[PDB]
This record gives structure tokens, C-alpha cells and sequence, in this order.
């Protein structure tokens, strides 16, 4: 019969306060005979009835994949409720239910270190800008880098690792031109996560 | 010349 | 049915001479009715006849696990050879066939930085030793840190990342005592890599 996948939201979603968080329940392998899928949700095990669910996809390999999308609080989240799944078709012989909330354990704030180019690294066409994120809990975190009021894209940061004392580490790379980082421009490193004042902090780092 | 890691060979050129 | 994994070497095998780098054939849920199973194996479509097949193991499922185990040279798995095992069965209609080799593609040379605590960090009881490795291919390597010749094991290092120009960066962090810091120790990243020259390259950092 049909698989289910129970995704969280997006870490910047739940910490942004303009952004709309959901709980997303994707079935897959759903049959063309009995396509009908019915999904019951529950918040803590209370049923709620605001799900909303997403356009049939053809998937070409003989099935649909069926999306039923549940918008959550940002503190409901955060508060560690528990999202539950229930997804009901006639090709299961009984009904499949999945459950997913924030990770659970004490949230511990990110210490956030911007660290400069070696010297020994200096004879490149551009430079790589690093940014240390550390001692943080839960893992969910959201890292950007930005100049000038300006959003700065050729970055690319590792997935979060976790470290000996159970809580987490990234680093983050942002690549630029030399001649850019040599004219004392400032660049920063900005971190969403729960545990941050504001859920934001924004280290720079120049020459 | 050679290379060493922690005392034990690496490889040799 | 039984079903075949094929395990290539440990980068650091196939990178320190001193060492003995092997492929590892799997063979999974084998029935206890035909526990034989045969293994051929082929370098680049030649067969070799070189292979061992390690002591048979009954698993808590009731099924056997069989594997064949073939020592490779150094320099055919770095040269890019590609190493097939081949698998035969009664439970099985048709043999099954895996193919394992290095990742295809030119070798690039690893960029190895050290990068001091951050000024901020001083505050702290324990501080943060970054190991940058950056524009490496292929994504194969080993990072290890030491001091005074003797292994600092309290590390962690992140995986390899895709760049954007083809190639893998990943960094290594050491946390040390910020006593063992202040106190000059000098501590050293050592990068394995079949791009860099002799394999291994180390890069020192200490108080300035
Ligand atoms: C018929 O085809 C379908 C469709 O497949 C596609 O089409 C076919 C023809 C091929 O071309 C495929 O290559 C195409 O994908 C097949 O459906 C597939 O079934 C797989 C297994 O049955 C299933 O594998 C499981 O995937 C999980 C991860 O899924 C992620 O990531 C994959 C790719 O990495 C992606 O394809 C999925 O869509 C899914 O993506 C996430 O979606 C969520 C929800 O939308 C996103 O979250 C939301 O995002 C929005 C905004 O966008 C918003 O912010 C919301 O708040 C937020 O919630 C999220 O961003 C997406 N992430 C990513 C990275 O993209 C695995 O976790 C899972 O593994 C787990 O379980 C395994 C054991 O079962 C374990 O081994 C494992 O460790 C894990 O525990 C599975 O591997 C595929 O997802 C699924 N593909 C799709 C598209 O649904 C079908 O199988 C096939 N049928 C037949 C009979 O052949
Ligand atoms: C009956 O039971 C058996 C055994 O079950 C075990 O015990 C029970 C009680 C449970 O706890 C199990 O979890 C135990 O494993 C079942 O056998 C299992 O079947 C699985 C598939 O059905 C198979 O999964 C595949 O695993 C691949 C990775 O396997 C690694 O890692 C796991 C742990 O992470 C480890 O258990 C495996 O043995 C294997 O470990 C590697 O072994 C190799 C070869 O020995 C090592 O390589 C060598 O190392 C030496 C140093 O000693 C030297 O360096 C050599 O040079 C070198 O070659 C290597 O180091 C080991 N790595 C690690 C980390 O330990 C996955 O990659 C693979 O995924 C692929 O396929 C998937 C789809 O099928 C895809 O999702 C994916 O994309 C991949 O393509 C599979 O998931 C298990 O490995 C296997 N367990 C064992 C022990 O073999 C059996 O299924 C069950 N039967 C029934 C009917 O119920």
C-alpha cells in the first residue's frame, strides 16, 4: 500500500514571526483504484480539523502523491506539541500514523565566531570568510551572510554536527573576491535559532 | 623525500 | 532472496603504504538450505583469482552472512581501477553483479588553513582550534590532529561539501583547555589526500 513521510517545518519559518510554519504529511505510492486518502491530525492527541490539502500529483509511475499540509503556532512548535498524522486508505490494512515535533532536551544558545582568511591563504583569487557556530540546541538553525545591507549567496554552510558535550556545530564559508576583502569591507554572518535573544544574532568580520 | 604520520609511513616520492 | 553490498577501501588504506587497502563483498541473508555461495571477481573486466572469503557468520534472523574480501594496490584503486564482484547463488534465478571505484574526475589538491579561537571565544573555559580543507578532489581523505607527536582526540570533523566550483570543503575543530592554549602548546591539522604531495600535509597553530 501507500507510504507516509511526516515533514517539520522550514528552522526559519518557526523563528521568523512574518513566516507561516506547517506540518507537512506526504503520502506516496497512493493507487489509481483507490486514490481517496483521508487524514485526521491531532495536536497532543486532540484532533484539529484546519489541515489543508494540496492539488493530486501524478507521479507517472502508476501512483499519486497525496500532501496534506497543517499550519502550526510558532510557539506551539517551539513549545514542543506533538504533531500527529493519521492517514487512512483502502489499500492499508490499517491506518498509518506518524509523529513529529521539535527535538526534545534543554535549547542551549549558539556562540557565534566569525574567523578571517590565513595569511598563508592570501595568494588566491578570492578569499573564504568562515563563521563558527557553536553549543547550540537543538539543531534547527538558520546561518546567512550579508554585506552592506545586502544579502551576500556564495556561501555554503555544513550540516549541523553534533559535538562531544550533545550539542551542535556548523561552520559556515562565504567565498569572495580578494580585492573586495582587501578594501576593508565588512561582512556578516547571521544566525537564527530559538535559543538566541530575538531568535537572531549577526556577527561581522573585516580586514 | 617521505612523509610520516604519527611516526608510521605515509608515502615516498 | 540474498542481497550484495560492496564496501571500497578506507581512504586512509589506499593512501599510507604502510598500510593494506581491501574491497569487501557482502553477501546478505543467505538461507540456511544453500549457505554455498560462489564469488568471482574482475579488475576492470580482467578476472582475479586473489580474493578470501572471510569466516561464514549465522545471523539472529536465521540467515548466514558470506563475504569475500580482495586486497587492491594502492595505485590501481588511486589510478581509478573499477573492481567487480559477482555473486552466485541456488536462491538466486540470476547472479548478482556490483561494481564499486573511485569517484571519476580530475584530482584536485586540498587547501589546508589553520584558523586561531576567535578573540571572543577567550572568555571561555575551553576553545575552539579550526582546521579549514577546502578545494579537494575527489572527496576521499583523513583528518587527524596531534601535538608534541601524540594524538589530540578531541576532535570533530564536518563531512565533505560540494562546492561550487566541483570540488569539497569540509572543517575540522579541535577543543583544548584555553589553559593548554595560553600555555604555547603548538597543535597540528594532518590532512591525508592522494592530490597533495606524498599524500599528507600538516599545518601547525599556536598562541601569537
Ligand atoms: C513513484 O514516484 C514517486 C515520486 O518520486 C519522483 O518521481 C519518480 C518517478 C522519480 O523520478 C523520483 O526520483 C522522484 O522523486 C516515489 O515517491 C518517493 O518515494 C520514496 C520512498 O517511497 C520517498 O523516499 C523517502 O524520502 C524522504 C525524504 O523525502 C524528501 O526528500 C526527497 C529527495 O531527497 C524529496 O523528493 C521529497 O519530496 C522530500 O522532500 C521534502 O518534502 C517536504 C514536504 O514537502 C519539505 O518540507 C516542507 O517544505 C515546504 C516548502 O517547500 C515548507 O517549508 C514546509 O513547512 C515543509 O514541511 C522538505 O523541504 C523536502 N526536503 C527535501 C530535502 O527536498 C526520506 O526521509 C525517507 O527516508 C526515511 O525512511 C527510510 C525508510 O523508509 C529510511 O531509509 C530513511 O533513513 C528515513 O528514515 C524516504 O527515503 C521519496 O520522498 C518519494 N519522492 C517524492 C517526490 O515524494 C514513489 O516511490 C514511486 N513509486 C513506485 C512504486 O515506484
Ligand atoms: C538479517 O540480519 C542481517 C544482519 O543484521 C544485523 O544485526 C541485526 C540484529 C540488526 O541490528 C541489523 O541492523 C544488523 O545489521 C541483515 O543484514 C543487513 O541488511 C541490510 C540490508 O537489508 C544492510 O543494509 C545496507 O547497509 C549499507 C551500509 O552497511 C554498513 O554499515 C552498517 C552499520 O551502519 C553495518 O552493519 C554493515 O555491516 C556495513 O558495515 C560496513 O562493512 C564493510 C564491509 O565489511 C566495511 O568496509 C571494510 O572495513 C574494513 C575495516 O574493518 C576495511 O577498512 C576494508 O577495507 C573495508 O572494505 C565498512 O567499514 C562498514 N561500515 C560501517 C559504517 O560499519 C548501506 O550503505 C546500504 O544502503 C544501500 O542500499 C540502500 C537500499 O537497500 C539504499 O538506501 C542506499 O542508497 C545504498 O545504496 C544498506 O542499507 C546491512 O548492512 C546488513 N547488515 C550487515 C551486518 O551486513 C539482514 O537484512 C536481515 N535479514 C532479514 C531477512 O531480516
Amino acid at each position: 500500500g501507500p507510504s507516509v513521510f511526516l515533514f517539520p517545518p522550514k528552522p526559519k519559518d518557526t523563528l521568523e514571526a512574518s513566516r507561516t510554519p506547517e506540518v507537512t504529511c506526504v503520502v506516496v505510492d497512493v493507487s489509481h483504484e483507490d486514490p481517496e486518502v483521508k487524514f485526521n491530525w491531532y495536536v497532543d492527541g486532540v484532533e484539529v480539523h484546519n489541515a489543508k490539502t494540496k492539488p493530486r500529483e501524478e507521479q507517472y509511475n502508476s501512483t499519486y502523491r497525496v500532501v496534506s499540509v497543517l499550519t502550526v503556532l510558532h510557539q506551539d512548535w517551539l513549545n514542543g506539541k506533538e504533531y500527529k498524522c493519521k492517514v487512512s486508505n483502502k489499500a492499508l490494512p490499517a491506518p498509518i500514523e506518524k509523529t513529529i515535533s521539535k527535538a526534545k532536551g534543554q535549547p542551549r544558545e549558539p556562540q557565534v565566531y566569525t574567523l578571517p582568511p590565513s595569511r598563508e591563504d592570501m595568494t588566491k583569487n578570492q578569499v573564504q570568510l568562515t563563521c563558527l557556530v557553536k553549543g547550540f540546541y537543538p539543531s534547527d538553525i538558520a546561518v546567512e551572510w550579508e554585506s552592506n545591507g545586502q544579502p551576500e549567496n556564495n556561501y555554503k554552510t555544513t550540516p549541523p554536527v553534533l559535538d562531544s558535550d550533545g550539542s551542535f556545530f556548523l561552520y559556515s564559508k562565504l567565498t569572495v573576491d580578494k580585492s573586495r576583502w582587501q578594501q576593508g569591507n565588512v561582512f556578516s554572518c547571521s544566525v537564527m535559532h530559538e535559543a538566541l535573544h530575538n531568535a537572531y544574532t549577526q556577527k561581522s568580520l573585516s580586514l | 623525500d617521505c612523509a610520516w604520520h604519527l611516526g608510521e609511513l605515509v608515502w615516498c616520492t
